[PDB]
């Protein structure tokens, strides 16, 4: 089967900068009445792959011109004039002409910015929970920049790992930021046994970290 | 211009078969393109399945051996996928595609399906109201939250105040064990709109066709 390389893995671009991808097939794409069925697409964070370009050169319907592809044979490029923090996401090559059709493993596209440190909220487990059996202590991390984020619990001051959960979003084309998710399960036994709750998040934007806190049975 | 949207049952059991439609509208399936089914597995991986073209030609890929079937019904405009044999390594999110015939053009797909091919049982989410503490409420901003946890399978919907809060929030992705889901989901407001405009985490499990509105209650007198 064709197999199609996509380079680089990642990418980090500026807002307004070019950007640059390579995909390289291991046999050629031209077929036999003169067309070349590469195409290139886009698939946006939570969204469906989307046409860019096909035929190898030309511009699919509807996408804005400041996508180009280039190169003929087995090398192609995709070009982006000039990069648009919507433009985020993981770029496809595919090739139409050797049966089976296959696609590049993808590029990602990040969009560089200035650092953020992340906003930390810490809640409590609800009442209705309690009600359960367990308890659950959420802490949110939300539009940090760059992506790399530590997160450490404590119960009455001494560090917590197992019961530890995460979740990471994706970066947001709204500000170039990701976010976090950090979950501590306990049993209502547990959790109930104990006073203070604390998440500590460690980003590069502070040499200290940032600690939010908060007694049970204190609102 | 064609539209197209996958449906079929979201679960299925080890060694059954998965189905699924895709219904197009905007465009006859018996003209100009090739009616494909892609999916996506964990890590940007893309698979090509199969086609069925407009004139009712069909071609698979060799990976899915024997275990393919795709075929369509010119009176509902509507095609469909069969894989039999199915094991977790099945488990992916589903695409119908079209793409014409003449040049590999004007690619359309399908928002996507999730199948799982697991034996857990279907379960349905507890919704749980995240009020923030007393002293993080005194700036110009706050955040509040809900967690939706216990359920199988995925998707669940989460939306606040039914969709007309969109700004400021966060849905992060779901994570697995034992055979249950927890999510979460964030969203920040001025804070002196808070509590005179109500917020309410509005979820809903298609598969145990279950939904729950929860409405978050501040912390203290209510």
């Amino acid at each position: 089967d064709v197999v199609m390389t996509q380079s680089p893995k990642t990418i980090s671009v500026t807002i307004g900068q070019p950007a640059s991808i390579s995909c390289k097939s291991s046999q050629r794409l031209l077929n036999s009445n003169g067309k070349t069925f590469l195409n290139w697409l886009l698939q946006r964070p939570g969204q469906s792959p989307k046409r860019l370009i096909y035929l190898g050169t030309k511009l699919d319907s509807g996408v804005p011109d400041r996508f180009t592809g280039s190169g003929s044979g087995t090398d192609f490029t995709l070009k982006i004039s000039r990069v648009e923090a919507e433009d985020l996401g993981v770029y496809y090559c595919w090739q139409g002409t050797h049966f089976p059709y296959t696609f590049g493993g993808g590029t990602k596209l990040e969009i560089k910015r200035a650092d953020a440190a992340p906003t930390v909220s810490i809640f409590p487990p609800s009442s209705e929970q309690l009600t359960s059996g367990g308890a659950s202590v959420v802490c949110f991390l939300n539009n940090f920049y760059p992506k790399d984020i530590n997160v450490k619990w404590k119960i009455d001051g001494s560090e917590r790992q197992n019961g530890v959960l995460n979740s990471w979003t994706d970066q947001d084309s709204k500000d170039s930021t990701y976010s976090m998710s950090s979950t501590l399960t306990l049993t209502k036994d547990e959790y109930e046994r104990h006073n203070s709750y604390t998440c500590e998040a460690t980003h590069k934007t502070s040499t200290s970290p940032i600690v939010k806190s908060f007694n049970r049975n204190e609102c | 211009r064609v539209q197209l949207q996958q449906s079929g049952p979201g679960l299925v059991k080890p060694s059954q078969s998965l189905s699924l439609t895709c219904t197009v509208t905007g465009y006859s399936i018996t003209s100009d393109f090739a009616w494909n089914w892609i999916r996506q597995f964990p890590g940007n991986k893309l698979e090509w399945m199969g086609y069925i073209n407009y004139s009712g030609f069909t071609s698979h890929n060799p990976s899915l051996k024997s275990r393919i079937s795709i075929t369509r019904d010119t009176s509902k405009n509507q095609f469909f996928l069969q894989l039999n044999s199915v094991t977790t390594e099945d488990t992916a999110t589903y695409y119908c595609a079209g793409l014409l015939w003449y040049d590999g053009g004007a690619g359309s797909w399908g928002q996507g399906t999730l199948v799982t091919v697991s034996a857990a049982k279907t379960t349905a989410p507890s919704v749980y109201p995240l009020a923030p503490v007393c002293g993080d409420t005194t700036g110009s901003s706050v955040t509040l939250g809900c967690l939706v946890k216990g359920y199988f399978p995925e998707p669940v919907t989460l939306t606040w105040n039914s969709g007309s809060l969109s700004s400021g929030v966060h849905t992060f992705p779901a994570v697995l064990q034992s055979d249950l889901y927890t999510l979460s989901s964030s969203v920040t407001v001025t804070s002196s709109t808070w509590p005179s405009q109500s917020i309410t985490c509005n979820v809903a499990h298609p598969a145990s066709s279950t939904k729950v509105d929860k409405k978050i209650e501040p912390r203290g007198p209510t």
